[PDB]
RNA sequence: UGGCCAUGGAAGUCGGAAUCCGCUAAGGAGUGUGUAACAACUCACCUGCCGAAUCAACUAGCCCUGAAAAUGGAUGGCGCU
């Protein structure tokens, strides 16, 4: 084991290499095996997925073998929690298919917040429970008739702020979740030519 | 009652240790031998029981 | 069913499992039966009747509640329904030693099997399938007095059959 | 068996300046001076680089336990130039289901008054390290904050006050109170 | 995949016969926590950072634990690193 599976592993690489002439780097990020597999079935037919390491760090070998250049210009990128998407299909219509697809995930506490994240004016589902945790930081909620009601929609986090603990917990007991993504596009390999996403 | 991220320092304090099975030393989570002279740096630990 | 007793619709369904004959032991209705109208005797009766007449040998219970009237199926596990293809039918008491006899063939029968599979498994179509339920199987071993493990690796037969 | 020779480097900001009489390094800058003495450590504290940049510990001859006070020796340097520069800042909140840990600082920092714990009569009174200034911080509400320039002294004063707010004769697992070291940050950051 | 035996409940988890495939980058028909039972949590394969050795299982030397007695006490004594 580990010397015939990598051995296995990089004719997995090369025959994806050979077969398509197109391949789209994307991050991994924060992501789930659950949301892995919902690309798997959305992406079935055209698009074949795939997850790598320093063994990606090899496209060097292909490079070398009686035949390519223009892979050397990927050698950089292949850094953070990289995995590849193999493809013969389009560029910017792939793109859009992968921007398009994503999933919430719940709030991450301590990292940055992307957009302007709100809370709307609306009970939260429970009984006469502790409204003191929404009002701790600076929130105005009522007790009307048992639900915790928020009275009025206000913004707790802007835009490249740190979300706090607290506050964090509360929006995942609201089932509110902006933060996160799915995962993100670097860069692209198009016959050669590399794009930037544009 | 109290503060839950508050209560949890006071419990890496008094509760998430190791101890010792031969002289009850109380010794930080991370051990593998023990302290203590006494009982020969034993190896022979456990866990402090979690109240319930 | 939000704030006091009200159906608007109601087409609420909940995952039972195991139902060869009523069972003396139940556990069937209360929780999720009462508050919602299914009663539990006549909810038993109805649940006997549906899965009655095979499987006999433990069945899954999906339960679709039409307000007063619950819909049950037998949604297919890959164990049960070899279970149910086995050298029928010594039900229950004797029995008794045990239930893993598990040489009844079936070769073309499992084909059905993958084919009936709620697409399910992120498959490259049956090629794939029927190597797993060649070994769902813990009691069955294969073909007439076949191994599972590595005989499936040579399959040739519906590639194309089964889409 | 006796390795041939072992060092190490600590490489001095150009804002501090430190200076060894023998084996004795007395580090000054922004804040205040810090000696420390090393007679008993048994090293080549050599002083090099023109900026005298950095601080070089060599150690012949070592023996596994004598080779493990070179890193120590270099570390606590380290920890006497942060303390120079930036300066220590232990933070420590007081916890309690009930009693609600009364401080009060006295002196300047010195004295730590610590009233009502478990609804105690006695008051603990907890003096400070020549040095490490106490003080009731803003910002927060059940929290000190022990400022210094020499960790030892700062870390020695947090625990002090911790072991002074001690349970007897009660289930510690049940009884989560006292004054517990949260944080061990610097009085500025850069 | 409420896999099978076991219904008293074990859908990975009081126990035991089993014990493979898929996706696979890869996850045991499961180390535990805990559950009536789940859930929830926790325990490979791979990356990001850092920057050369790292780690396991035995074995035998000194040293130490194991190592409790009654008048005050005996490597002969003083002492000795
Ligand atoms: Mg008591
Ligand atoms: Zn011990």
């Amino acid at each position: 084991d580990r010397a015939t599976w990598k051995s296995n592993y990089f004719l997995k690489i090369i025959q994806l290499l050979d077969d398509y002439p197109k391949c789209f780097i994307v991050g991994a990020d924060n992501v789930g095996s659950k949301q892995m597999q919902q690309i798997r079935m959305s992406l079935r037919g055209k698009a074949v997925v795939l997850m790598g390491k320093n063994t990606m760090m090899r496209k060097a070998i292909r490079g070398h073998l009686e035949n390519n250049p223009a892979l050397e210009k990927l050698l950089p990128h292949i850094r953070g929690n990289v995995g590849f998407v193999f493809t013969k299909e389009d560029l910017t219509e792939i793109r859009d298919m992968l921007l398009a697809n994503k999933v919430p995930a719940a709030a991450r506490a301590g990292a940055i917040a992307p957009c302007e994240v709100t809370v709307p004016a609306q009970n939260t589902g429970l009984g006469p429970e502790k409204t003191s945790f929404f009002q701790a930081l600076g929130i105005t909620t009522k007790i009307s008739r048992g639900t915790i009601e928020i009275l009025s929609d206000v913004q707790l986090i802007k835009t490249g702020d740190k979300v706090g603990a607290s506050e964090a917990t509360l929006l995942n007991m609201l089932n509110i979740s902006p933060f996160s993504f799915g995962l993100i596009i670097q860069q692209v390999f198009d016959n050669g030519s590399i794009y930037n996403p544009e | 009652i109290i503060e839950p991220s508050l209560r949890q320092l006071a419990q890496k304090y008094n509760c998430d240790k190791m101890i010792c099975r031969k002289c009850y030393a109380r010794l930080h989570p991370r051990a593998v031998n023990c302290r203590k002279k006494k009982c020969g740096h034993t190896n022979n630990l456990r866990p402090k029981k979690k109240v319930k | 069913m939000p704030p006091k007793f009200d159906p608007n619709e109601i087409k609420v369904v909940y995952l039972r499992c195991t139902g060869g004959e009523v069972g003396a032991t139940s556990a069937l209705a209360p929780k999720i039966g009462p508050l919602g109208l299914s009663p539990k005797k006549v909810g038993d009766d109805i649940a006997k009747a549906t899965g009655d007449w095979k499987g006999l040998r433990i069945t899954v219970k999906l339960t679709i509640q039409n307000r007063q009237a619950q819909i049950e199926v037998v949604p297919s596990a890959s164990a049960l329904i070899i279970k149910a293809l086995k050298e029928p039918p010594r039900d229950r008491k004797k029995q008794k030693n045990i239930k893993h006899s598990g040489n009844i063939t079936f070769d073309e029968i499992v084909n059905i099997a993958r084919q009936m599979r709620h697409r399910s498994l992120a498959r490259e179509l049956s090629g794939t399938i029927k190597e797993i339920l060649g070994t769902a199987q813990s009691v069955g071993c294969n073909v007439d007095g076949r191994h599972p493990h590595d005989i499936i690796d040579d399959i040739n037969s519906g590639a194309v059959e089964c889409p | 068996m006796k390795t041939i020779l072992s060092n190490q480097t600590v490489d001095i900001p150009e804002n501090v300046d430190i200076s060894l009489k023998g084996r004795t390094v007395i580090v000054k800058g922004p804040r205040g001076t810090l000696r420390r003495d090393f007679n008993h450590i048994n090293v080549e504290l050599s002083l090099l680089g023109k900026k005298k940049k950095r601080l070089r510990v060599d150690k012949w001859w070592g023996n596994r336990k004598e080779l493990a006070t070179v890193r120590t020796i270099c570390s606590h340097v380290q920890n006497m130039i942060k303390g120079v520069t930036l300066g220590f800042r232990y933070k420590m909140r007081s916890v309690y289901a009930h009693f609600p840990i009364n401080v009060v600082i006295q002196e300047n920092g010195s004295l730590v008054e610590i009233r009502n714990f478990l609804g105690e009569k006695y008051i603990r009174r907890v003096r400070m390290r020549p040095g490490v200034a106490c003080s009731v911080s803003q910002a927060q509400k059940d929290e000190l904050v022990l400022e210094g320039n020499d960790i030892e002294l700062v870390s020695n004063s947090a625990a002090l006050i911790q072991q002074a707010t001690t349970v007897k004769n009660k289930d510690i697992r049940k009884f989560l109170d006292g004054i517990y070291v949260s944080e061990k940050g610097t009085v500025q950051q850069a």
